[PDB]
C-alpha cells in the first residue's frame, strides 16, 4: 500500500478510538462516582426516580469537615473608623499576631483550638452595609458543623 | 481551584480546571484527521511541480488541509475553556463553588 | 420527555423513615457528658426507643437509628436525625407529624 493509504487508515483508526472513548465517558457517568472524599448526607432521590443531565436539584451532598471556614460580617463604618485611627491620629500599631482568631460557640464555651484569617471579600453588601472576612479553623473531632453560628474574636490593633 | 482567595489575579491566569476528558478526545479526533490530510497536502504540493498531479487535485487537497486545521483550532478553544483563564486583572473574591461541583 | 410534574406516584410503606429535628444547642451540651452526668454506656440499647403518634398513643414496635445529616440549618439552628421503623400493617403513613423518643446517655 502507499504511505498515504497507511496514513489515513491509521487516522480513521484513531478517530474511531476517540469515539470509543467518548462513549466510555458516558458509560462512566451512569455509575455516579463521588467527586471528592468526605461525609455524605442523605439521598434526596430514591430508587425509581428519573434524573436529567445537568439538573438543578441535587441528589446527595458530600462535605469535608476538616478544616472548616468561618465567614464573619463586619460593618463598613467600623472598618472605616479603624482604618482612620490606625494611621491618622494616634497610631494603633497593628501588631504581629494579627492572624490569630479565637471563636466562641453559642453557649459561650470556648473552642479549644485556634485559627487564622485571610481576607476574601473586598466589597460592601448593599443590604447590610458590612464586609465579609474569612477564617480557617482546624476541626479534628468534628465539633464544628457547617452552618453553626459562632463569635469570632479578632484583634483590632 | 488554582488561585488563592482574596488575592490579585492577572489577565489570562488559570483559575480552575473543569476535567477535560471529552474535549481531550475531541482534540485527539481532530488532530488525527489533521495529521492525515496535511501529509497529503504536502505530498501533492511536491508532485504538482512536475505535473504528476493536476492543479485541481492539489487545490482540493489543501482546502481539506485548511478545514482540518480549522477543526483543530475549534478543538483547542474548547480545551482552553476547561482551564478558566481570568478575563481581566484585579482582585479575586471568595470562590462561590469548590472542587467537586458540576458546572454548565 | 422529562417534564417536571408527575403522572402518578408509587410508594413503599414497609419499612418507613422518621425524620426528626434536634436543636444544635442541645447536642454540644450533650457532648459535655464528661463532667455533668456520664457517657453513653448503653451499648446497643442506645440504638433507638419508641415513637409517639399524632393522637398521643404509643407505637407498639420500636425502631433503629442511623444518622444521616451533619449540617445545621441557618433559620432554626437544628440538625436532622433519621430513624427507620417496621410498618407491617400500614399504621404509619408518609407525612404524619410524630414525636420520636430517643436515648441520651
Amino acid at each position: 500500500v502507499s504511505k498515504q493509504q497507511y496514513a489515513d487508515a491509521n487516522a480513521a483508526y484513531l478517530q474511531s478510538k476517540a469515539a470509543v472513548e467518548q462513549a466510555r465517558i458516558n458509560l462512566r457517568y451512569t455509575k455516579v462516582l463521588s467527586p471528592i472524599s468526605g461525609r455524605i448526607g442523605r439521598s434526596a432521590v430514591t430508587e425509581g426516580a428519573l434524573v436529567t443531565n445537568g439538573q438543578a436539584n441535587a441528589m446527595a451532598t458530600v462535605q469535608q469537615l476538616d478544616p472548616i471556614y468561618v465567614d464573619v460580617t463586619q460593618p463598613s463604618t467600623a472598618l472605616l473608623r479603624l482604618r482612620r485611627e490606625l494611621a491618622s491620629g494616634q497610631l494603633e500599631r497593628a501588631g504581629d499576631n494579627a492572624a490569630k482568631v479565637s471563636l466562641k460557640l453559642e453557649d459561650g464555651s470556648q473552642y479549644p483550638l485556634e485559627g487564622r484569617l485571610e481576607f476574601s471579600e473586598v466589597s460592601v453588601d448593599e443590604g447590610t452595609g458590612s464586609v465579609t472576612i474569612r477564617a480557617v479553623f482546624p476541626n479534628p473531632n468534628n465539633e464544628l458543623l457547617p452552618g453553626m453560628f459562632v463569635h469570632a474574636q479578632l484583634q483590632e490593633g | 481551584r488554582l488561585f488563592k482567595e482574596g488575592s490579585d489575579v492577572k489577565a489570562g491566569q488559570q483559575l480552575y480546571q473543569i476535567d477535560p476528558a471529552t474535549y481531550e478526545a475531541d482534540y485527539q479526533s481532530a488532530q488525527a484527521n489533521l495529521a492525515s490530510t496535511q501529509e497529503q497536502a504536502q505530498r501533492y504540493k511536491l508532485l504538482v511541480a512536475d505535473q504528476a498531479v493536476s492543479k485541481q487535485q492539489y487545490a482540493d487537497a489543501n482546502a481539506a488541509y485548511l478545514q482540518s486545521k480549522a477543526a483543530v483550532e475549534q478543538a483547542r478553544i474548547n480545551l482552553r475553556y476547561t482551564k478558566v483563564l481570568s478575563p481581566i486583572s484585579g482582585r479575586i473574591g471568595r470562590s462561590a463553588v469548590t472542587e467537586g461541583a458540576l458546572v454548565t
